[PDB]
């Protein structure tokens, strides 16, 4: 059982899993929703979105009394985001704005991947080390789609059987993909490519919101249940609830250095040859330099213009 | 059931 990091709107906790019932820590307070949370264990940092605050901070969970830093504003709706902790990259989603997009961690050379047949974008997960991001829409058109985290081949592996898709991790090891569906009430998986789909939980989740994994277990928090949950990644065996009587669980993420494998950066030490953006690609050679919003790249494919 | 973040 791992610590896991929750949104809770008015701050950022964590509980450890194998002792839900005490007291979550409060990691970050004062907040007014923050909804989407993530990490970069190695660099000690930790990420989030604030809906009303319209923006994503960042704090130094390795410093005595760090500040909240804002990376990023001006995100009218950021409901989902990712840290990228390969490429050094930050992703999030925008149900106003209707687009996807990527910065540095600091916030940097903010760049739109996509912005078009976008409706209700939601949750987004990476594997930074093929190269690949996914994320859920619920929208009018509910749809899981995937594309290269350098805004390459986008498309969309699952649009049946689906309509509030909320939740969405990633199994490492098993190469396997994890959703939640807040009004179908279930949680499913498949393959990366969106085939060999099964069902994990069947049904009877009230209102399931994000999802994470550890291990062979499967974390979710529940809108309606204000609570965690819990059950065997494999059979949907062994429900349970590990953590109750939050004010308002949001976001989620098994909150481990293991979550985030080390693995080789293939842009190196040279920020690939980028001028700018060095973004993972699911092509070799693996990564894609990159421009912001609306700067063209020089037909080196390495310099911005 | 309302699924919008905001409210
Ligand atoms: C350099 C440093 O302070 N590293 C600590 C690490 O030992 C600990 O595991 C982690 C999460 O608890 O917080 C950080
Ligand atoms: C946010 C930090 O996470 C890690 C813990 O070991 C520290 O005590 C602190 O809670
Ligand atoms: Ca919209």
């Amino acid at each position: 059982a791992p610590l896991l990091l929750y949104a809770n709107r008015r701050d950022l906790r964590l509980v450890d899993a194998t002792n839900g019932k005490e007291n979550a820590t409060i990691v970050v307070g004062g907040l007014e929703d923050a909804a989407a949370v993530d990490f970069v264990f190695s660099h000690g940092l930790i990420y989030w979105s604030d809906v009303s605050e319209e923006a994503i901070k960042r704090t130094e969970f390795n410093k005595t009394e760090s500040v909240q830093n804002v990376v990023v504003s001006g995100l009218l709706s950021p409901d989902g985001l990712a840290c990228d902790w390969l490429g050094e990259k930050l992703y999030w989603t925008d149900s106003e704005t209707n687009r996807i997009e990527v910065s540095n961690l600091d916030g940097s050379l903010r760049k739109v991947l996509f912005w078009q047949e976008l409706d209700q974008p939601r949750a987004i997960a990476l594997d930074p080390s093929s190269g690949f991001m996914y994320w859920t829409d619920w929208g009018e058109v509910p749809k899981i789609e995937r594309a290269g985290m350098d805004g390459s081949s986008r498309f969309i592996i699952i649009n049946s059987e689906i309509y509030w898709p909320n939740g969405l991790t990633l199994d490492y090891e098993e190469q396997k993909l994890y959703w939640a569906d807040a009004k179908l009430n279930f949680i499913h998986k498949s393959n990366l490519d969106g085939t060999n789909r099964q069902a994990v939980v069947k049904g009877s989740l009230p209102h399931p919101f994000a999802l994470t994994l550890f291990e062979d277990i499967l974390y979710w928090t529940d809108w309606s249940t204000h609570s965690i949950l819990a059950c065997n990644k494999y059979t949907g065996e062994g429900l349970r609830e590990i953590h109750s009587d939050i004010f308002s669980p949001m976001d989620i993420h098994a909150f481990s250095q293991q979550r985030q494998p080390n693995a080789t950066n293939p842009c190196g030490i040279d920020n690939g040859g980028c001028s700018h953006l060095c973004l993972m690609s699911p092509v070799k050679p693996f990564y894609q330099c990159a421009c912001p919003t609306g700067v063209k790249l020089l037909e080196n494919g390495k310099t911005c213009k | 059931n309302s699924n919008a973040i905001k409210n």
